[PDB]
């Protein structure tokens, strides 16, 4: 039997900040136990300061990232040169996952960019559109060994101030676009050590007002 | 859903149809009235699978009220069950057929006598003095072959009515809270609210 | 996923959770499960998916129309007729959901509406939806009444949520409490459930089982 | 006899240049846009005294930031109301946001020319479409049955169109506050109209960025017709 | 789940010296359980007879249709259709659903008008034409009837011996089938007068 | 929905300097049966492309009339048909990755895996894959089949990055896929001697090699291997 | 398909075939509507040149659309039951989906709606109908009135006629209804309508057909002797 | 007179009336310019507003980042014509990662609009267009007719009074070819060309339209006080 | 194109008339003349053949006079072949309600159905209307005897007596005339061929120029019978009523 379905493995990462946001991903693509590439971009500038991923299976992620590209481009025609902002086009994705509700984009996307008030934003859909607004998200292979960690050093989960044992939380400071970067880069040289599907090259997008950066990191080919 | 009973007496029928809707493990409500007035003199219960039964109750009813509208008259029961039958008989062969087993109780006001018409999903008709769908028929007809009379009046044959709910309360496993009891005769359609 | 909402003297309490789970992981400790229709409709979303956003923000979309052309609030009944009959046409094709629309007009009061991916569409006065609805229903159950106080009862929708969080290892992140009056639903915010355990335990004197 | 889609031999589409004579013998309508907000207001025009003016609706909402005035077979304007609010309510559904009122505009003339031997004749109907949004402000569109829609500062369409177009042209200037722009509408219909301007006959309505796309009511109107009398009697 | 066996019945037809019997039980079950003891299946379209067994929707259905086909013919022919020429009609109305049937066991029975020829037909479900001499059978218990049938007829019976042999084929064929009985009709059709009896037989 | 019947295996490429090298054997499987020994599976495509193509055969067939029609219908109104507005290898790989994804999508896929191999206008070397799935990636290495297990770490060994790509000559590039495809034929049950090679350099243009044989194969150390174990005779 | 474009613009503006529509409704027998306080009432002539007629049988002139709105019309018969046919189907349609009946605004908005779609659609002509909808809103004791025409534009109205000779009965209605104060009763509405039917009808026999509309679905057509005894007291008074 | 009811219907003299009449929609719209160098190709509009209240009618539209046109007639047929190359341009860029030959792109246009003209029941396009781009053989201007003629052009004008336009770039034609790498110099020659095409009337701030695309130029459009430097 | 030959069969004229309407019944006008008279215990229908011949073959002869149903038929006035497509589509649509409410067909519905298909064809399709005009008689257990008519408009209405075709004002005016509410059958036959033996545009009315037919109550206890009179029994009837 035909299945039309695959799995290209790789891992990404977006984390908002409060005036920047990243998207990274490595750059290691897959089938089974070979290596197709050790480096094939996956996190794209999609104009009007917005960055996609579409992680997964490669063709449909490839697709939906060029549809997506293709919609910014026929509201700038169809709505007098306007910017898609971050949220407007995070509800026009979730229309086109949901629209092949019955045959998803097996994809799980994240974009990252700033919403109209400045401020850095992150949304995270699922193969069939479902999507939220979120301050920290992993995606891919790897994401279960990346959550916990960004929970405990992004949120500050679990920490509580010494003395007072439990009963004073962590305060929630701010953390600035060097502070995330490290937490990023340590998320993925630890994914790199423990998954197999991530390795070779990271990846990573730095939104900020003044457009988007990019940055690359060699990881571990094993 | 579970039970709905009908018995045809001397000057009228009576449905009687459960009131709870279980989805799954949890009962989602005990007060559900199973049933639809198709015209004046016309009621009809129903049960099946969720959604088809009432979609299909109310497409009825629909129907029903737009022919009374253009004709400025009421169908006789047996006219109205002719077309329920007939809907579900397309239904059977449809993509997706409507999975609802019903009871047409109703008085013709022209011959002034009660009717009570059994059919099932697959469009199965029968007019009997006494009816019902699912496992109900199991636990009653032996009590209604039993005590039936064609001369019952409306007070014996919610007596006989009670007893054989009280079977189905005492045998049956599920909890179906209980019956909501309605009447159909020369005079229209009345809930009876103490059972 | 827990899910519930009551009718009372002072409208109607929505509560629900927060988690959403891929089998054993733990996807997100802050999803929102009740959608905000307009400002005077919620939603809530318990069947495991999209279906409940996708369709409920189309279903607001469909309630501006009606209004547009009636010029007049839509009622909670035809509101929730609108998602039925829509789902119904779906029957089959695989939608998942559960939903409590939810909404106070003047012609019907207060009005819930137990909406479902099979088509069944049900007025109630106290539903919950979701793998920790039993645990909800617990709590309600024993301690509802008609005379309760907006205070009160949002609290009981609360402390609902908490015995369903606790037990339901598919439910919990954190608690989201809505008041629906005939003017508009109110928002009574988010509460932490690892916060709000410890808060209850000892006010309350509840959960003596779990050493805290 | 002849398409439906024909050209003169001027260049010109007949049909489309007969349904503008259509929309000449249509009651007066008026939009006037400020820095504070966009007046819109027709002449009612009741056939007779026993028709309940009220229920004569020639202002329509399209949403919440865009509204709608019409003129000429009015009968026509709602299949073209209805695609607006499709439209508008479509868009809000996609992209989570107000839609432009150029966009919207652009989106109901794209009807308009669909037409052939689609619809068999062109609209009978114009519209000044008035609303706001982020990007341009407050606007005032005029949309006719060609598929052509103009931005304007202040226009009127109907049978005393060219008279108050003209009076617009004098009066117009780019500092009116809403208040005068409301007088200005209600001196003009008056003007153009034939029966006497009250507010049984005579209907405004606006749009701001605060409150939105709101009708006024018959009170409130009265007190601008009275508020207008006085001082034009002032000088 | 085998949609012929779900109602149950039977229907039995046979020929006689200038006449036809036709008969049938009167159960409709839905399996185990008995819904009706005056579900009839024999009916009639002028002086042509027809009996179906098996799925009771399509029972009723094919009724209502026959009905209306044969009405439609004596409106545009002036006359009654015949039971070679209806028999035909059977035969091509289940053959159009050829990839979807009804779930039935059609028996014709009637006598030719013109010619006073005593004629009886069955077929399969899809429409295969089985034109007997002697006797057609169908339903839950067809090999019961068959078996009954085979050693109880003899040719040229008279009305009257014809009742006898069919009341007893049909009964102890039904008493032998626990989807069958429940009562049970027998037509004797000669040329110009048609006699039906109802049978006294064991209710269970 | 189908199955393949008559198959093509190992596709094989790399990258060097000046341009690419890409070969594939001239084998057309029917199952375990080496039915066809005389097919091209490396198809040129004006002379800046070559399309190597691996899996079902009359699905190739197929691509390779898909493709001989995309010059005809470029040269139509075309002026610059042989210069400015001639085909380019990312053009035909963008069309053909397209195809095999909608294919995908009806659910009735082009039952292949697919690497193209050319040279761009501006002189970059073009290398990229495309499959059955419409699954695309490119890299300094590409292979199918049992190439991308067997003959990728060698050619790896040469070009492991982008920056090795320059210190890579055409004869070094040559060697490490004539090299691997004599590997291939040792281990791979469903290849044959016989193959095809072809490069695409930036100056001295296409260069297709046909009726190349896998030589300088080492056999003679089996004479020694006796037994499966204890036997020594 | 019959696709040619029969509604179309004349260089003066004007669409002849949704006016020649109107000239069909000049035509057909006047049709009148009048609201009181706590009632609507419809009056209908009935021409007097078909004598031998069966009245029991012969379509009434105002026709239930639900068990709350009435519809009356003046024009092509024939076409005025496609109308009929359609806002009946779509009443039972409102009540499906809305789990609430139409209001008498909603349904005159359809049927007008209607009509306007066959003034642009191309192989079809416009109805030669006018109609005259009344009733009352769901839980509500307000009176409804309402016109459409064939063009398709509806509004409401205290009191409107159409058809024949409707100039006249419009003109008489004009100076006879008082907006302050309505026919406060039954009897006053529908003596209020017989007399602006008497003023074009001809004889009072059975040429006016009287069918009253009361608030909660309470609509009787008024017999031959009971509009009889009011067309007698309106003559009686008129001697004077 | 007899042969113009349709588009359908050649003339005794083998002429189609419709499109002439189409043609003539185009001499009644207001003028618009089309120049190039070997650089750089530019557009320049001459919008109509209907008075002093309403706002000038855009008369420029892009269809990618390296192709647009100006239009003049029925503008909502330019709409329509705008909106199929954009699809075509599209089309070429999704499928085949190729930016759109302009030679090609007027051969899509002629092709649209011919279909219209052999067609009971349609009508011609009433809208003439001048389509510029750069594409790998460089800049390149078009003129679209609804007839179906594309004709590749160094300059030209359509419009009302476009025959003093058109004159001046028949003489300039060995200037304005020759301004490679300066975008300034050829819009001015284009602001000149245009003004041979006024009277009464002058090029005001809200009046002129201006747009350009080049070798390291997207095309990019001109309106307010962006094209006050060229007043 | 095709335009230039379309004569355009649906729409109105200044007037605010349907011209092939119009022209339809100037066409049924020249059709033999049909009469239905109803009475208390049962209907008459009376038709007029339209010149025939004495080669005619008679009684296996059809143009006037259709059968519906048992309960239910028409008299026939215009082009044969246009009401015989007609009446086809009634007798499947008094089928179809037989199946689906397993109830005979009440008039009323019938004819509305009928009459609904006519005003079809004069609203749009862009096609002629029938040219056909139909008295039905029939009966149902609701309002029991019934006359209707219906013309190429889709317009019908009841009557108690009524004529259809050839010499209607003339026709009409003597059955005005002779009619009462208390009629019997027997009575109404003799009126029925009393007024074809006036208005009729033959020198003498004869059997061989009419079909005859009643439906009475006169059928064995409570039921209808349809009785389409043979050309022995017309003639029978004609020398009863002393016409010949
Ligand atoms: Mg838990
Ligand atoms: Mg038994």
């Amino acid at each position: 039997q035909f299945n039309p379905y695959g799995d290209n493995g790789g891992t990404i990462l977006g984390i908002a900040g409060e005036d920047f946001a990243v998207l990274a991903g490595d750059t290691r693509n897959i089938t089974d136990y070979s290596i197709n590439s050790r480096y094939e971009p996956k996190v794209f500038d999609c104009g009007d300061n917005i960055v996609m991923s579409a992680n997964g299976f490669a063709a449909d992620g490839d697709a939906l990232v060029k549809r997506f590209k293709n919609s910014v481009k026929w509201y700038h025609f169809d709505h007098n040169d306007k910017k898609l902002s971050i949220n407007s086009a995070a509800r026009n994705i979730q229309h086109l996952l949901y629209g092949k509700r019955f045959f998803p984009y097996y994809v799980h996307t994240i974009i990252a960019g700033l919403d109209e008030d400045g401020k850095g934003a992150v949304y995270s859909f699922d193969p069939v559109g479902s999507y939220e607004r979120e301050q920290c998200r992993a995606g891919g292979a790897a994401a279960s060994l990346i959550m916990p960690f960004l929970d405990n050093q992004v949120n500050f989960k679990n920490q509580y101030e010494p003395g007072t044992n439990g009963k004073v939380k962590k305060p929630l400071k701010y953390l600035s676009v060097e502070e995330v970067i490290k937490l990023v880069r340590d998320s993925f040289t630890s994914a790199t050590e423990r998954h197999i599907q991530v390795g070779d090259g990271l990846e990573i997008l730095i939104v900020t007002k003044d457009g988007v950066r990019k940055e690359f990191y060699e990881l571990k080919r094993d | 859903m579970d039970i709905i009973l009908g018995i045809r007496v001397q000057d009228s029928v009576i449905l009687a149809s459960s009131k709870a809707v279980t989805r799954g493990i949890s009962v989602l409500k005990d007060s559900d009235d199973k049933t639809r007035q198709l015209s004046p003199h016309t009621l009809m219960s129903f049960a099946g699978e969720a959604g088809d039964t009432v979609q299909f109750a109310e497409y009825i009813q629909a129907n029903i009220q737009l022919y009374s509208i253009r004709e400025d008259y009421e169908l006789s029961p047996q006219a109205v069950s002719s077309f329920v039958r007939q809907e579900l008989a397309k239904s059977i062969r449809s993509r997706r057929p409507y999975q609802v087993n019903v009871l047409i109780g109703g008085y013709d006001k022209k011959k002034n006598k009660p009717e009570l018409y059994q059919i099932d999903y697959l469009g199965t008709k029968v007019e009997l003095p006494y009816g019902a769908h699912g496992y109900s028929g199991f636990y009653t007809f032996s009590l209604l072959d039993h005590h039936y009379r064609p001369d019952m009046t409306t007070e014996e044959g919610l007596d006989l009515l009670k007893l054989c709910v009280q079977e189905l309360e005492k045998r049956m496993p599920m909890d179906f809270k209980g019956v909501i009891v309605k009447i159909v005769d020369k005079d229209g359609i009345r809930q009876v609210d103490d059972f | 996923t827990t899910t519930l909402a009551f009718r009372f003297q002072g409208g109607i309490i929505v509560a629900v959770d927060s988690r959403a789970t891929a089998g054993n992981w733990v996807a997100s400790q802050t999803v929102k499960k009740v959608i905000e229709i307009n400002p005077f409709l919620l939603g809530t979303m318990a069947g495991g998916t999209v279906d409940c956003q996708f369709w409920e923000t189309w279903l607001g979309s469909q309630c501006r129309l009606h209004e547009l052309r009636e010029k007049e609030r839509i009622s909670v009944a035809a509101a929730s007729k609108i998602l039925s009959n829509l789902v119904y046409q779906y029957k089959g094709a695989g939608l998942s959901m559960g939903t409590m629309i939810c909404g106070y007009t003047r012609k019907e009061g207060p009005t819930i509406y137990y909406v479902d991916s099979d088509g069944t569409r049900l007025k109630g006065d106290i539903f919950c939806v979701g793998s920790g609805q039993t645990f909800a229903y617990g709590v309600l159950d024993s301690n509802y009444k008609w005379d309760l106080s907006v205070e009160d009862a949002l609290y009981l929708g609360k402390r609902s949520i908490l015995a369903a969080a606790h037990r339901d290892a598919y439910s919990g992140g954190s608690v989201n409490l809505y008041h629906v009056t005939e003017d508009g639903w109110i928002y009574h915010g988010n509460h932490d459930v690892g916060e709000l355990f410890w808060k209850v335990k000892e006010e309350e004197g509840s959960f003596n089982n779990v050493i805290g | 006899d002849r398409g439906v889609s024909t050209f003169s031999p001027e260049g010109r589409l007949f049909q489309v240049e007969y349904s503008l004579e259509a929309i000449k013998l249509g009651s007066t309508a008026i939009g006037i846009a400020t820095k504070e907000g966009v007046v819109l207001g027709v002449e009612k025009r009741a056939t007779s005294p026993l028709l309940e003016s009220d229920s004569i609706e020639k202002i329509v909402e399209i949403d919440r930031h865009i509204g709608c005035a019409m003129s000429g077979l009015t009968a026509d304007a709602r299949s073209m109301i209805e695609h607006a609010r499709t439209a508008a309510v479509t868009h809000n559904l996609y992209y989570d946001e107000d839609i432009n009122v150029e966009s919207l505009t652009q989106s109901v003339c794209d009807l308009a020319l669909r037409f052939g031997e689609l619809m068999s004749r062109p609209f009978g109907v114009a519209l000044l479409i008035a609303g706001h949004d982020a990007d341009d402000g407050y606007q005032l569109f005029h949309a006719e049955p060609s598929g052509t829609f103009y931005r304007y500062n202040a226009k009127a369409i109907g049978s005393g169109s060219e008279g108050a177009q003209a009076e617009l042209l004098n009066e117009w200037h780019s500092s009116l506050t809403l208040k005068e722009a409301e007088l200005l509408v209600l001196k003009i219909l008056k003007q153009v109209m034939e029966e006497k301007l009250d507010e049984n006959n005579a209907q405004l309505s606006c749009i701001t960025k605060q409150d939105g796309f709101k009708i006024y009511d018959n009170e409130k109107t009265a007190e601008l017709i009275k508020e207008l009398k006085e001082k034009e009697a002032a000088e | 789940s085998d949609p012929s066996s779900i109602n149950g019945g039977i229907v039995v037809a046979m020929t006689g010296k200038d006449c036809v019997a036709i008969a049938c039980d009167l159960r409709l079950g839905s399996q185990s359980l008995g819904v009706s003891n005056k579900f009839e299946k024999i009916f009639h379209y002028g002086h042509v007879f027809l009996g179906i067994t098996g799925l009771a929707t399509d029972v009723t259905t094919l009724n209502e249709m026959f009905r209306y086909k044969t009405n439609l013919y004596k409106l545009k022919e002036e006359r009654a259709i015949e039971p070679e020429t209806f028999t035909q009609l059977v035969s091509s109305s289940l053959y159009e659903r050829r990839f979807g049937p009804y779930f039935v066991g059609p028996v014709v029975a009637g006598i030719n008008s013109k010619s006073g020829k005593p004629f009886i037909a069955g077929f399969d479900l899809i429409g295969c034409i089985d034109e007997a001499k002697d006797f057609i059978v169908s339903g839950t218990a067809s090999d019961q009837l068959f078996g009954m049938c085979e050693s109880l007829y003899e040719p040229n019976l008279e009305p009257e011996d014809l009742f006898e042999t069919i009341s007893q084929a049909l009964l102890n064929a039904a008493d032998r089938d626990a989807l069958s009985g429940w009562g049970a009709v027998v037509y004797i059709i000669k040329k110009d007068e048609v006699v039906k009896r109802y049978l006294k037989m064991r209710q269970d | 929905t189908q199955q393949p019947i008559v198959t093509g295996t190992s596709v094989i490429s790399m990258k060097y300097d000046n341009g690419v090298i890409i070969a594939a054997d001239n084998l057309g499987s029917y199952g375990s049966l080496l039915r066809f020994n005389g097919v091209e599976r490396l198809i040129p495509v004006g002379d800046n492309t070559v399309v190597g193509i691996s899996g079902d055969i009359s699905d190739m067939q197929h691509i390779e009339r898909l493709l001989k029609d995309l010059v005809t219908e470029n040269a139509y109104d075309n002026p610059l048909a042989d210069a400015e507005e001639a085909l380019e290898p990312s053009y035909i790989f963008e069309y053909l990755a397209t195809v095999m994804y909608q294919r995908r999508s009806k659910m009735n896929p082009l039952w292949n895996a697919i690497i193209v191999a050319g040279v761009q206008s501006n002189g970059d070397q073009f290398l990229r894959y495309v499959n059955l799935l419409g699954v695309t990636y490119s890299s300094p290495t590409l292979a199918t089949g049992f190439g991308a297990h067997m003959a990728n770490p060698l050619l790896r060994k040469v070009v492991d990055r982008e920056s090795d790509i320059p210190k890579t000559t055409v004869q070094v590039a040559e060697e490490a896929i004539v090299n691997a495809m004599r590997v291939l034929y040792y281990r791979d049950a469903r290849s044959s001697r016989n193959f095809s090679l072809a490069i695409i350099d930036k100056n001295t243009g296409l260069t297709f090699k046909k009726n190349l044989q896998v030589e300088n194969m080492k056999w003679d150390f089996a004479k020694d291997i006796k037994g499966y174990g204890t036997q020594k005779i | 398909g019959y696709d040619r474009a029969l509604s179309i613009f004349s260089p003066d503006g004007h669409i002849f075939q949704v006016e020649y529509a109107l000239e069909a409704v000049k035509r057909g027998t006047c049709a009148v509507g009048v609201k009181g306080k706590n009632c609507v009432v419809l009056g209908c002539e009935r021409r007097s040149t078909l004598k031998l007629q069966d009245t029991r049988i012969t379509p009434s002139k105002v026709s239930k659309i639900d068990s709350h709105v009435v519809l009356s019309f003046s024009g092509l018969n024939a076409d005025s039951r496609i109308l009929i046919e359609k806002a009946r189907v779509e009443a039972q349609s409102h009540r499906l989906t809305l789990e609430d009946p139409v209001t008498v605004e909603y349904l005159t908005r359809y049927v007008a709606g209607v009509q306007q779609r066959y003034t642009q659609s191309g192989g079809v002509r416009p109805f030669g109908v006018s109609t005259l909808i009344a009733g009352f809103d769901p839980r509500d004791d307000e009176p409804k009135l309402y016109q459409t025409e064939p063009s398709g534009i509806y509004s409401s109205w205290s009191a409107q006629t159409i058809g024949r000779n409707s100039k006249t009965v419009r003109e008489f209605l004009e100076k006879n209804y008082d907006r302050k104060e309505p026919p406060a009763t039954v009897e006053e509405c529908v003596k209020l309508t017989v007399r602006s039917l008497l003023e074009v009808v001809q004889t009072g026999a059975k040429n006016i057909e009287i069918t009253v509309v009361k608030p909660d679905s309470d609509i009787v057509a008024l017999s031959s002797e009971e509009i009889n005894q009011y067309v007698t007291q309106i003559e009686q008074e008129k001697q004077e | 007179n007899n042969y113009d009811g349709d588009t359908v219907t050649f003339s005794p003299t083998g002429r189609l009336f419709q499109v002439e009449y189409a043609l003539e929609a185009i001499k009644q719209g207001s003028v618009t310019v089309g120049l190039r160098s070997n650089t750089h190709a530019v557009l320049v509009a001459l919008k109509r507003n209907a008075d002093e209240l309403s706002s000038y009618q855009k008369k420029i539209i892009k269809c990618d980042e390296h192709m647009g046109l100006s239009l003049a007639g029925l503008a909502p047929d330019a709409r329509v014509l705008s909106n199929y190359l954009r699809q075509q341009c599209n089309y070429s860029s999704l499928v085949f990662n190729r930016k759109l030959a302009v030679e090609r792109a007027g051969h899509l246009l002629c092709d649209k609009a011919q279909k219209n003209t052999q067609s009971y029941g349609g009508r011609p396009y009433g809208v003439g267009l001048l389509i510029i781009g750069y594409d790998k053989s460089g800049a390149h201007l078009l003129e679209f007719q609804p007839s179906g003629n594309v004709t590749e052009l160094y300059g030209t004008a359509i419009g009302a009074r476009s025959q003093g336009a058109k004159t001046y770039l028949e003489r300039t034609l060995d200037t304005f070819i020759k301004i490679d790498g300066n975008p300034d110099e050829l819009i001015k020659a284009g602001v000149e060309a245009i003004s041979q095409s006024l009277r009464d009337e002058s090029l005001t701030v809200d009046n002129l339209s201006i747009a350009i695309v080049g070798k390291d130029t997207p095309f990019t459009i001109y309106d307010g006080e962006a094209v006050a430097k060229y007043i | 194109g095709s335009r230039r030959y379309d004569s355009r069969t649906t729409i109105f004229s200044p007037e605010g008339r349907l011209y092939q309407v119009e022209y339809a019944l100037e066409s049924i006008s020249h059709a033999g003349t049909a009469i239905g008279i109803m009475a208390s215990d049962g209907i008459v229908l009376a038709a007029e053949r339209k010149v025939t011949s004495t080669l005619l073959e008679q009684d296996t002869s059809t143009e006037k006079l259709y059968k519906l149903n048992d309960k239910i038929a028409v008299a026939v006035a215009g082009l044969t072949a246009d009401a015989e497509i007609l009446i086809n589509t009634a007798r499947i649509h008094a089928q179809n309600y037989l199946k689906t409410y397993n109830e005979d067909i009440p008039v009323e519905i019938l004819v509305r159905r009928l009459s609904d298909i006519k005003q079809g064809y004069t609203q749009h399709g862009g096609l002629r209307p029938f040219g056909v005009s139909f008295i039905y008689a029939g009966y149902d257990d609701r309002y029991g005897y019934q006359l209707y008519t219906s013309n190429p408009s889709g317009n019908y209405t009841g009557w108690k007596a009524i004529s259809v075709g050839a010499n209607t004002s003339a026709a009409q005016t003597l059955l005005q005339m002779d009619y009462k509410d208390d009629m019997k059958v027997d009575d109404a036959i003799e009126l029925a061929l009393k007024t074809l033996s006036k208005t009729t545009d033959s020198s003498a009315l004869t059997y061989d120029r009419l079909e005859f037919a009643t439906i009475r109550k006169g059928a064995n206890d409570g039921e209808v019978y349809q009785k389409i009179f043979k050309p022995q029994e017309i003639k029978d009837i004609l020398v009863k009523t002393g016409i010949t």
